[PDB]
RNA sequence: CUAGAGUCCAUAUCAACAAUAGGGCGACCUCGAUGGAUCAGGACAUCCCGAUGGUGCAGCCGCUAUUAAAGGUUCGUUUAACGAUUAAAGUCCUACGUGAUCUGAGUUCAGACCGGAGUAAUCCAGGUCGGUUUCUAUCUACUUAAAUUCCUCCCUGUACGAAAGGACAAGAGAAAUAAGGCCUACUUCACAAAGCGCCUUCCCCCGUAAAUGAUUCUCAACUU
C-alpha cells in the first residue's frame, strides 16, 4: 500500500538517494544540461526547481548558504548560483527547467530523459513543436473563432 | 399449463429436489410443493431433463 | 490507424479558444435547467404509504466533528451534491422488473474523455456528461422529468439514509491483512511461518472448498453503510452532514438514497415528493438545517440541568 | 463539590428496616412525579450493612449505626479535607534510594 | 488498561493495601468479556497472600477527551459485596462513576478530591 | 516440487503462442519533420538529439580547454560565437567561447 | 419386558435377570524415501441460545422428554489435577483432520551416568543428560449484501408464595464478540497506513396447542 507517497526508493536507502539526487544536481548546476534515467531525472527535477528559489535568497542570507552548501559538492559553483542562475530567473516565478524523453540508452534499455536549465548557453534541443496556425484544422477554428467573435460584439 | 399439472398421491409434499451451490454448507432440498410455487415450470423442466440421453446433445 | 487525442493538431491560439469554448457551453447548459418546473414539469403526485423517491448522488468531502444538547460528539461525513441530474425514465414494463428506474448522474467531466456514444447520449439531454451513473428504483408516483436537477434539499435532518460507495483498494494483500488471520509466533524455532494461512483444507476431501479465505485483492468494491441519519444540511453549498464513516475515500462519488430498514420505513410522509423544486418554492430555506437535538455553533455555550 | 445538592445518611435498626425504607421511597418517587428524569436503582442490595440510593440531585446512605462509626460521613462532607482520618494519613513520601 | 499481572496502585487508607515492603499488588483476573479494564471497572487483587476484589478508579491508558488521564493506574479495594475495605480516598479520582452503571455511590461518598 | 508428467508440445505451443505473449504493434511512430528518420511521438528524435549532443560535447571541449583547471567556473554568463561573429551589443562581460566552424542552421543566434 | 426402588404408587425419575435393534483378532494394500500453533469442513447421539409436552412443576431454581446444528462454546500453574471466570466452557468423524504450512515428545540411533543382568563382549516395556532430512509448484482444486449474546432498569418487589423468597411477556439503556467500513479527534505516526480509536449491522422456523366434525385437533373431508 502507497497511497500519498511522493517520494521514490531508489538508491541504498534514504542517505543514498540525497547523495544520487546531490551528485545529479551539482552535475546539472555545472554543465547546466545532463541526461539520467527518466524516474531519477523527475525525482532531482523537483530539487533543482527549489534551488533557485533558495539563490533568490541572496549569498548574505545565511540559510542560503547553508543549504547551497550541502547541495553543492564542488564549493566553485556556489558563486555561479547566487550570481548567474539567480539573476537569469530573477524575472521568472517558475519553471526554471524544461524535461524531456530521450530514446533509450543501448546498454539497458532503461528509460532515458534530459534535464536543462532554461536560458542555457548551448544549442537548443529539438523541443516538440505544436502544429501550425495555417493548416487546415486550424484554419477552420480560426474562422469559427472570428464569426463567433463578431457575434458576441454586434 | 406446467402450472396445474398433477401428481399421483403424495409426491408434492414426498419428493425433494436436492441441489448443492458448491460453497460449504450449500446443501439446499425443497419438496415439489416449494419448487412448484418458486417456480412452475421447473418441475417439467427437470423431468425431462433425466429422461434425455447423457451427452453432450441434451443441452 | 493511429490514436489521437482532442488538442493533438491544435495550434496554441487554438487550444485557449476551444478550452473556454467547451467550458462556456458547459455552464450554459447547466444554468438553462435551473427552472424544471417551468419547463413543462411531469404531474407531481402526492405522498402515498409504500412510495419510494429517487436518490442522490454526492461527493465525500471530508469529516468534522458535531456536538449535540446532551453533550456527546459524533463526528459527520460531508457530502456535497454538485452537478446532479435525472438523466433517463424507464417505465415498469419496459424494465421488466416490479419496480420502474430512474437514472441519475453527477459530477460532470470533460468531453474529450467520453465514448462517443456516451457524447450524443448527452447531446441530446442537454447537460455535460457525469463522472458516474447511478440506477434508484422509484414508483410510478414518483417519476421526474429528465433534464431536472437535484439538490442536497432532497433530504432533509432527522431522516435516515443509506450510502453506498466503492472501498478504498488496497491491492494483493495476506490473510492476516485480509481475513484477519492470527498468524504464527515470530520466535521459538518458527522457519518462514509468521504470516501464513497454514491449513486450508482437510486431507480427506482431496480439494479445496470454493469460496476458502485465500490471500488475494481487497478493496476497490462496492459497499453499503445502513442506518446513517442526516444531523445537518447545508442549503447554499448543496452538503450533506451524514452520521458516521461512509465507504469510499476523500472526493468519491456514493450514492445516497433513504434507508431500507424495516424500523425506518414509512418514514417519508413529510419528506420531499418526489424531490424539492427551489425555484418552485414559495418560502426561502435557511442558510443551514439542523437538528433538534444539534447545537448551533453561534448558539450560547450548553449548561446542562 | 461537583457531587450533589442535598446528602443524606439514615440510620436503621436491622437490614429488612433500611430494605423497608429503600423500597418505601422508590415507590413514592416513580409513582408520584417526574416522568422525563431516569429511574433510579438501589445500590447495596447485598451488601447487609450499607445500602444507598441515589436521586438525580439527592443521595441517601442507609447504614447501621455500627457502620456510621465505622464509616463516618458527616464530617467530611462539612470538613473538606480537614477531617481527623484525612489528617491522619501521611502524605506522598516518593520512597528514597537506601544508603 | 489494566489486565492480568499487571501492577496497581491503591489510593484508599486501607490496612491491607498499605505494603511495608513497597511491593505493588498485581491483578490476577478482570471481570470483563474481553478481559480489558478501563475505568470504574471490577478486577480481582492477589495482594499479601489474599485474592481481593477491587475497583479501578485510573488507569495511565489514554481515554476519550475531556476525561483526566491519571500517570499511574490507581486501584480501590471493596468487600465481596460492595462495601470499600479503607475509609477514605486521598488521591484525586474521575467523577464519571456517576454516569456509569454499578454500584459507586459508596466510593464517592468516600471520596474526596474530584477532577 | 518436482513436475509429474511431462508437458506435450501441444501445451507448450498454446502457452508459448499466447496473444499477450506475443509482440503487441506500436501505433506511435511517426516520420521526423526535419531530418525524415523515424521517431516515437513522445520521444526525442534519436537523429536530432544525437547531433545536438555532438556539438555541445565539441563546445563543452572548447569549454574546458578556455577553463584549464577543476573549481575555476566563472561568475559571469557564457556565449558561443562561431566563425566570422563579433560580439553583440548586448553580449558585454560574458564568457567568450570561439568554434572554428559555422554556425549551424539550426542554432539560431539571439 | 414390569421384578424391585421412589412414604402410598411400575412407568415424576431410577432400575435387576433377560430380550430386540443400531454405531465403529485378521495380515487384504504400502519394505525401489503424537501434543501444540494456524486454518478449519461435516454429523447430532444438543454444553449454551430458541419453541413445546410431563413432573414428587406454588413462584424462583431443578429433573425428564420432543423439535431445532442459523449462532456461540474463556484465560492461567504444573506435567489430568485446581485457580479464576462464563448464557456454555459438548460428544465425535475428518489418514495426529491438517508437518512439500510450522513446531514440543514418543516409536530409537551414533556419546555418557546411576540401579539391575551377564565371566566377558554387551543388554534392560527402570531413571537421566545431549543429539541434522531437503524441496525453485508440473497437473487437479481454490484465491471479495439478513448478528448474536450477557448485564442493568421498567413492568415489579407485580403474579405466585403464610413467610422465606421471587418471575413472566412487551419496552428502554449499556456492554462484549462477530461481519462490513473509516481517519474528525486519541495513539503508533504524519501529503499516508494502522489500532489501542470511531461508525453501521435488517427474515421465519412448525415440537405442539386448540374449533367444527363423520367411519374425537383430521396419515377423514376441514378452521386457527
Ligand atoms: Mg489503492
Ligand atoms: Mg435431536
Ligand atoms: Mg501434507
Ligand atoms: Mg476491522
Ligand atoms: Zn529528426
Amino acid at each position: 500500500i502507497s497511497h500519498g507517497r511522493v517520494f521514490r526508493r531508489m538508491g541504498l536507502g534514504p542517505e543514498s538517494r540525497i547523495h544520487l539526487l546531490r551528485n545529479l544536481l551539482t552535475g546539472l548546476v555545472r554543465h547546466e544540461r545532463i541526461e539520467a534515467p527518466w524516474a531519477r531525472v523527475d525525482e532531482m527535477r523537483g530539487y533543482a526547481e527549489k534551488l533557485i528559489d533558495y539563490g533568490k535568497l541572496g549569498d548574505t542570507n545565511e540559510r542560503a548558504m547553508r543549504m547551497a552548501d550541502f547541495w553543492l559538492t564542488e564549493k566553485d559553483l556556489i558563486p555561479k548560483l547566487f550570481q548567474v542562475l539567480a539573476p537569469r530567473y530573477k524575472d521568472q516565478t517558475g519553471g526554471y527547467t524544461r524535461m524531456l524523453q530521450i530514446p533509450n540508452r543501448s546498454l539497458d534499455r532503461a528509460k532515458m530523459a534530459v534535464i536543462e536549465y532554461k536560458g542555457n548557453c548551448l544549442p537548443p534541443l529539438p523541443l516538440p513543436r505544436r502544429d501550425s496556425h495555417l493548416t487546415l484544422l486550424n484554419q477552420l477554428l480560426q474562422g469559427l473563432r472570428q464569426d463567433l467573435r463578431q457575434s458576441q460584439e454586434a | 399449463n406446467t402450472r396445474h399439472i398433477a401428481f399421483s398421491g403424495n409426491k408434492w409434499e414426498q419428493k425433494v429436489y436436492s441441489s448443492h451451490t458448491g460453497y460449504p454448507g450449500g446443501f439446499r432440498q425443497v419438496t415439489a410443493a416449494q419448487l412448484h410455487l418458486r417456480d412452475p415450470v421447473a418441475i417439467v423442466k427437470l423431468a425431462i431433463y433425466g429422461m434425455l440421453p447423457k451427452n453432450l446433445h441434451r443441452r | 490507424k493511429s490514436g489521437t487525442w482532442w488538442d493533438e493538431h491544435l495550434s496554441e491560439e487554438n487550444v485557449p479558444f476551444i478550452k473556454q469554448l467547451v467550458s462556456d457551453e458547459d455552464k450554459a447548459q447547466l444554468a438553462s435547467k435551473l427552472c424544471p418546473l417551468k419547463d413543462e414539469p411531469w404531474p407531481i403526485h402526492p405522498w402515498e404509504p409504500g412510495s419510494f423517491r429517487v436518490g442522490l448522488i454526492a461527493l465525500k468531502l471530508g469529516m468534522m466533528p458535531l456536538w449535540t444538547k446532551d453533550g456527546q460528539k459524533h463526528v459527520v461525513t460531508l457530502l456535497q451534491v454538485q452537478d446532479c441530474h435525472v438523466l433517463k425514465y424507464t417505465s415498469k414494463e419496459n424494465c421488466n422488473g416490479k419496480m420502474a428506474t430512474l437514472s441519475v448522474g453527477g459530477k460532470t467531466v470533460s468531453r474529450f474523455r467520453k465514448a462517443t456514444s456516451i457524447l450524443e447520449f448527452y447531446r441530446e439531454l442537454g447537460l455535460p456528461p457525469k463522472q458516474t451513473v447511478k440506477i434508484f428504483n422509484i414508483t410510478d408516483n414518483a417519476a421526474i422529468k429528465p433534464g431536472t436537477p437535484l439538490y442536497a434539499a432532497h433530504f432533509r435532518p432527522g431522516q435516515y439514509v443509506d450510502v453506498t460507495a466503492k472501498t478504498i483498494g488496497k491491492g494483493f494483500q495476506g490473510v492476516m491483512k485480509r481475513w484477519g488471520f492470527k498468524g504464527q509466533p515470530a520466535t521459538h524455532g518458527q522457519t518462514k511461518t509468521h504470516r501464513r494461512p497454514g491449513a486450508v483444507a482437510t486431507g480427506d476431501i482431496g480439494r479445496v472448498w470454493p469460496g476458502t479465505k485465500m490471500p488475494g485483492k481487497m478493496g476497490n468494491i462496492y459497499r453499503t453503510e445502513y442506518g446513517l441519519k442526516v444531523w445537518r444540511i447545508n442549503t447554499k453549498h448543496n452538503i450533506i452532514y451524514v452520521n458516521g464513516s461512509v465507504p469510499g475515500h476523500k472526493n468519491c462519488l456514493v450514492k445516497v438514497k433513504d434507508s431500507k430498514l424495516p424500523a425506518y420505513k414509512d418514514l417519508g410522509k413529510n419528506l420531499p415528493f418526489p424531490t424539492y423544486f427551489p425555484d418552485g418554492d414559495e418560502e426561502e430555506l435557511p442558510e443551514d438545517l439542523y437538528d433538534e437535538n444539534v447545537c448551533q455553533p453561534g448558539a450560547p455555550s450548553i449548561t446542562f440541568a | 463539590m461537583r457531587y450533589t445538592d442535598y446528602f443524606v445518611i439514615v440510620s436503621g435498626t436491622s437490614t429488612r428496616h433500611l430494605h423497608a425504607m429503600a423500597f418505601y421511597v422508590v415507590k413514592m418517587y416513580k409513582h408520584l412525579k417526574c416522568k422525563r428524569d431516569p429511574h433510579v436503582k438501589i445500590e447495596g442490595k447485598d451488601t447487609d450493612d450499607w445500602l444507598c440510593v441515589d436521586f438525580g440531585s439527592m443521595v441517601i446512605h442507609l447504614m447501621l449505626p455500627e457502620t456510621r462509626e465505622i464509616y463516618e460521613l458527616e464530617k467530611l462532607w462539612t470538613l473538606r479535607s480537614y477531617d481527623d482520618q484525612l489528617a491522619q494519613i501521611a502524605p506522598e513520601t516518593v520512597p528514597e534510594d537506601f544508603i | 488498561a489494566i489486565q492480568k499481572m499487571t501492577r496497581v496502585r491503591v489510593v484508599d487508607n486501607s490496612a491491607l493495601g498499605n505494603s511495608p515492603y513497597h511491593r505493588a499488588p498485581r491483578c490476577i483476573h478482570v471481570y470483563k468479556k474481553n478481559g480489558v479494564g478501563k475505568v470504574g471497572d471490577q478486577i480481582l487483587l492477589a495482594i499479601k497472600g489474599q485474592k481481593k476484589k477491587a475497583l479501578i478508579v485510573g488507569h495511565c491508558m489514554p481515554g476519550p477527551r475531556m476525561t483526566p488521564r491519571f500517570d499511574s493506574n490507581n486501584v480501590v479495594l471493596i468487600e465481596d459485596n460492595g462495601n470499600p475495605v479503607g475509609t477514605r480516598i486521598k488521591t484525586p479520582i474521575p467523577t464519571s462513576l456517576r454516569k456509569r452503571e454499578g454500584e459507586y455511590s459508596k466510593v464517592l461518598a468516600i471520596a474526596q478530591n474530584f477532577v | 516440487a518436482a513436475p509429474k508428467n511431462r508437458r506435450t508440445i501441444e501445451v507448450n505451443r498454446c502457452r508459448r503462442r499466447n496473444p499477450q505473449k506475443l509482440i503487441k504493434v506500436k501505433n506511435n511512430i511517426d516520420v521526423c519533420p526535419e531530418c525524415g528518420h523515424l521517431k516515437q511521438k513522445h520521444v526525442l528524435c534519436a537523429y536530432c538529439y544525437e547531433k545536438v549532443c555532438k556539438e555541445t560535447a565539441e563546445i563543452r571541449r572548447q569549454i574546458g580547454k578556455q577553463e584549464g583547471g577543476p573549481f575555476k567556473a566563472p561568475t559571469i554568463e557564457t556565449v558561443v560565437l562561431y566563425t566570422g561573429e563579433t560580439p553583440s551589443e548586448q553580449d558585454q562581460g560574458k564568457r567568450i567561447i570561439e568554434r572554428d566552424r559555422k554556425r549551424p542552421s539550426w542554432f539560431t543566434q539571439n
